[PDB]
């Protein structure tokens, strides 16, 4: 029979599914949870059917397992949350009764049974009744993941904590909850050997943060949710009273307290205007009570009597250009090249979906003792730059005319808000953040752009004040990062030049049987959990080590969090709760990403790496990595460098990767992922699924065994081994319909002056000159027609094929 | 004058917040608290006095709003001003178990505080 | 050649029918739009048609400049 | 403003289908719907020739639909508006 084993000695290290009260074990329900393939789950089926959660008939339906399509999954799970909450429970209720005994040891997850008890003493030592200690670190941080998936919380917050009980009538004006919190963490956690706080300001240092963020959000998905945002109170300037915030209570850092307040003030400088107006209270006061019965999500709407209705236009077809390719002979029957991209009109009902799409997103508890080497390890990718605070006189802005944000955006774009400011006036605003948390409202519009299908893309303007101290920080951080060739993420380098040929070759490196990979996430912005955003903000502030303390730190931490990752949106004429998910307003959100998608590859190798069992690994210096690895992990408290630099020399030995925010392309060792010490895809799935809350499906998960064609698809491009004057060179091609669509749908901005039209020729001939040389004639005589057409809009009023040829060249 | 500029607009944006803001409710609200610090999303739940609910179908029209008076937030709401989701005005006594296909939909009631 | 040009009539009917200000209708623009995305989608040459007859019957149901 | 149409009309006699240019001859002759076609359609007949060429009986040629309502233009039963659905 097989089963799921965490075993820990000399010999063997890593949790393995081999051979060796309920039918199944805790552990067994966390690996089929957190190891899930759709192929071979019978386990979660029996899990689910065995109890009465739902029925098998619920699984006979097709796409039993996703979250997005279908989202009813989480109703089921909720009650194996309840069970969850009970055989938690039963955790305290024994090591305060063996630590009276006396005895020292460790607490493994497969000991337990499903109902809670537990068995086989066999590994304890005795010592004096009153002086033992149990280790349950292990435990706790392998229980992690289905705490939040399946909450226990909705079940456990009731009158006496009796599922057949009323709700409870909390105080509507108490918000602190920390002697709540710190009463649940005594019942649920006591023995858990570290320090922890309710609040994040009392925590020592990013690790720690990191530890209390994950209980935070843990201990706070079980509260009134009226009472997370802004905290008020009663201000007056010049006699007249305000009501502005003077606070704030996450989810995820606790309550926090502005330290800089000015009760009885008598008058407001710019700086305290722009504060005040960026404020929520006053708009949240000032407005009418709604009850949206759309969405989902809370809402509190006001600014106007009557909600808006925006609807999204069709494109502009041009004829000229379609009629001289028809004439050219396109489009005709039987063919492979044809139209297949357009301009789709939207409603409204469009926003509202979309904002449905961000109801698209669960609280999440992610493992911590993982997560802490993961970034450890993601930091030693980081480690060839360099960071630090500037002054206003080192941010380089670029393209000043780009939103600026709500309600900011009634009288400008940020380039009055720049150039209206005062150097001194922005560093003052960036040290006054530096101790406060400014909470924000974003605008929400739809985004008008070529697609492939008939879904609404959107767009969100954050405000000034927030990306003017991203732009500090992540100015710097991010020229040192981007100004920079061979490294793992490829961010800013143009393909030209032979650029795209030196970005193979490195991937190449010295890989032994080079395989190719890629993926894709579904469902990125909307599904992007809390946890991964925070560890990414905090590496970007890791790079801080010499400009702050840990006070100024965590408020910049906290900013972030607050402006970015859980602020209230302005959809339409309505404020919405956001509940988290990255914004697209920023470049350090492209960032994030790749540093979200840096951890999600670390991950799945250190899953591949010590979910296989080391006996039927045939090398020994791997076996002893994976010894190492487990160690590290689940073991010494303190960071070790040597074993994290010999982790890093070893992925960057046997997996080379070529990251961009999101899309990534993977050259890795064949032998070694046969025998898994690399990552699979199937381990990926399993990642995503058990980590972010989306289903990766294998349709869009590719694999090349010959290298000699390049990535099968990276950046929206395709790539062909062509010879260029006895030289063997990759080339980047595009798919050429989206040529002809951007060719024949043009969106009214050229439809006037015929220079930009021009301009967009030339550039989707640049985009498109490579497919010459792919082996059908189509593609060619698609690269003529555009030569051709730019010849006669050039004689009606670059025209040369050689132009576009150097460009290619890496001279 | 452009920094002015948009000096004085919030500065007019602040002060018209202002004229629709001070009663006394939220001053008692405030003043049974423990110091004065409340959060934001019970401002305009126990104190502004105009509630307005978008109906995106009948069956909810049905299941929340049956009647004149209806209750949210532990209290009791008079309906006024039925609107459609074209701004023209409907009269409550069109909206029906069979005419509601003819009418374009959402809707938007729009209620006042009643005592 | 007759997969293409339905779809740039359907384009240019769509934009002339937004060009008359038929959007100050929630019901009759939903359906305009819902038939003009249903064209766009199509990869079979017989039912566009249908959807072409049906959208020009829109608009010239309503008095046409 | 006239050109957008001009391209419009252009297209839709080159699509040269049966149904288009049959509606285009009727709305042209001035026989135009009222409604939607269902995939219930109501239609104007300006003259007793439309009728003649385009009713016969109960049976009715357009683009086909089999038809009896018959009222009047007045809204008395007897222009005559006729609803019908695809039979
Ligand atoms: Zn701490
Ligand atoms: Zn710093």
């Amino acid at each position: 029979v097989y089963r799921a084993f965490d075993i820990y000695n000399d010999k063997v290290a890593g949790f393995a599914k081999f051979l060796k009260l309920t039918k199944y074990t805790m552990a067994d329900l966390v690996y089929a949870l957190r190891h899930f393939d759709e192929g071979n789950c019978d386990t979660l089926k029996e899990i689910l059917v065995t109890y009465n959660c739902c029925d098998d008939d619920y699984f006979n339906k097709k796409d039993w397992y996703d979250f997005v399509e279908n989202p009813d999954i989480l109703r089921v799970y909720a009650n194996l949350g309840e069970r969850v909450r009970q055989a938690l429970l039963k955790t305290v209720q024994f090591c305060d009764a063996m630590r009276n005994a006396g005895i020292v040891g460790v607490l493994t997850l497969d000991n337990q049974d499903l109902n809670g008890n537990w068995y086989d003493f066999g590994d304890f030592i005795q010592t004096t009744p009153g002086s033992g200690v149990p280790v349950v670190d292990s435990y706790y941080s392998l229980l992690m993941p289905i705490l939040t998936l399946t909450r226990a919380l909705t079940a456990e917050s009731h009158v006496d904590t009796d599922l057949t009980k009323p709700y409870i009538k909390w105080d509507l004006l108490k918000y602190d909850f920390t002697e709540e919190r710190l009463k649940l963490f005594d019942r649920y956690f006591k023995y858990w050997d570290q320090t922890y706080h309710p609040n994040c300001v009392n925590c020592l240092d990013d690790r720690c943060i990191l530890h209390c963020a994950n209980f935070n959000v843990l201990f706070s998905t079980v509260f009134p949710p009226t009472s997370f945002g802004p905290l008020v109170r009663k201000i007056f300037v010049d006699g007249v009273p305000f009501v502005v915030s003077t606070g704030y209570h996450f989810r995820e850092l606790g309550v926090v307290h502005n330290q800089d307040v000015n009760l009885h003030s008598s008058r407001l400088s710019f700086k305290e205007l722009l504060v005040y107006a960026a404020d929520p209270a006053m708009h949240a006061a000032s407005g009418n009570l709604l009850l949206d019965k759309r969405t989902t999500c809370f809402s509190v709407a006001a600014l106007t009597n009557n909600v808006a209705f925006q609807t999204v236009k069709p494109g502009n077809f041009n004829k000229d250009f379609y009629d001289f390719a028809v004439s050219k002979g396109f489009f005709k029957e039987g063919s492979s090249v044809e139209l297949k991209h357009f301009f789709f009109a939207q409603d409204g009902n469009a926003a509202i979906s979309d904002y449905d799409y961000y109801r698209y997103n669960l609280p999440t508890m992610c493992d911590i003792r993982q997560l802490l080497f993961v970034v450890e390890v993601v930091d030693k990718y980081f480690d060839c730059y360099d960071g630090g605070c500037i002054n206003a006189n080192q941010v380089i802005v670029n393209n000043l005319d780009k939103s600026a944000g709500f309600p900011f955006n009634k009288w400008g774009k940020a380039r009055l808000y720049y150039d209206s400011m005062s150097y001194e006036d922005q560093d003052a605003l960036f040290a006054y953040t530096k101790r406060n948390v400014i909470p924000t409202i974003t605008q929400m519009n739809l985004k008008y752009a070529i697609s492939a299908k008939n879904r609404a893309r959107t767009v969100a303007g954050v405000s000034i004040c927030s990306t003017m101290t991203n732009r500090q920080f992540h100015q710097k951080l991010l020229k040192s990062i981007a100004a920079t060739r061979g490294a793992t993420v490829v961010i800013g380098t143009s393909k030209f030049y032979g650029g795209w040929h030196n970005m193979l070759k490195t991937v190449y490196s010295d890989v032994e049987n080079p395989h190719l990979m890629g993926w894709d996430y579904p469902k990125c912005d909307r599904a992007m959990p809390n946890m991964l955003r925070i560890m990414a903000s905090l590496v970007l502030a890791r790079k801080h080590t010499t400009c702050c303390s840990l006070s100024h730190r965590f408020y910049r931490l906290a900013n972030e969090c607050a402006q970015v990752l859980s602020e209230m949106v302005m959809c339409g004429g309505s404020l919405y709760v956001k509940p988290g998910g990255t914004s697209s307003g920023d470049a350090t959100t492209a960032y994030a990403n790749s540093v979200f998608n840096i951890c999600q590859a670390v991950t799945a190798n250190v899953n591949a790496l010590l979910s296989t069992d080391g006996n039927k690994i045939a090398d020994k210096y791997v076996r002893n990595l994976q010894h190492r690895l487990y160690e590290c992990l689940y073991r010494n408290r303190d960071v070790d460098t040597d074993f994290v630099n010999e982790f890093y020399a070893y992925l960057r030995k046997h997996f080379s990767m070529m990251i961009l925010s999101d899309d990534a392309v993977v050259c890795f060792n064949s032998t070694y992922a046969s025998q898994g010490l690399v990552a699979s895809i199937k381990n990926f799935k399993s990642v995503l699924y058990y980590q972010n809350n989306v289903f990766m499906s294998e349709a869009k998960c590719w694999t090349e065994t010959d290298l000699t064609k390049g990535p099968h698809e990276f950046c929206s491009q395709h790539t062909m081994l062509v010879k260029q004057g006895d030289d063997y060179v990759y080339l980047p091609y595009p798919d050429p319909s989206r040529i002809l669509g951007a060719g024949c749908f043009v969106d009214d901005i050229v439809k006037t002056d015929g220079t930009l039209m021009i301009e967009r020729f030339v550039s989707l001939a640049i985009d498109a000159y490579p497919l010459t040389k792919h082996p059908n004639q189509e593609y060619a005589d698609v690269f003529h027609l555009y030569l051709q057409y730019i010849r006669k809009l050039h004689d009606e009023l670059y025209w040369e094929p050689e132009f576009y040829e150097a460009m290619y060249t890496p001279h | 004058d452009k920094r002015a500029k948009v000096t004085s607009a919030m500065q007019t944006m602040l002060f018209t917040m202002l004229r629709k803001l001070d009663n006394d409710a939220l001053n008692n609200i405030i003043n049974n608290a423990r110091d004065g610090c409340v959060p934001l999303n019970i401002i305009p739940l126990t104190t502004a006095a105009k509630l307005m609910v978008v109906i995106p179908d009948y069956n909810t029209y049905k299941n929340t709003c049956d009647g004149t008076t209806f209750t949210y937030a532990s209290a009791l709401w008079e309906i006024q001003q039925v609107v459609d989701a074209d701004s023209k005005i409907v009269q409550l006594s069109e909206i029906s178990m069979d005419n509601s296909p003819n009418l374009a939909w959402p809707l938007i009631v729009t209620a006042l505080r009643a005592n | 050649s007759k997969m293409s040009d339905v779809k740039c009539t359907s384009v240019v009917l769509l934009s002339v029918l937004q060009q008359l200000r038929v959007e100050s209708s929630s019901k009759l623009w939903a359906q305009c739009v819902q038939l003009h995305n249903d064209i766009l989608l199509a990869k079979d040459t017989t039912e566009a048609f249908e959807k072409m007859v049906s959208l020009l019957s829109v608009l010239l149901s309503m008095q046409g400049a």
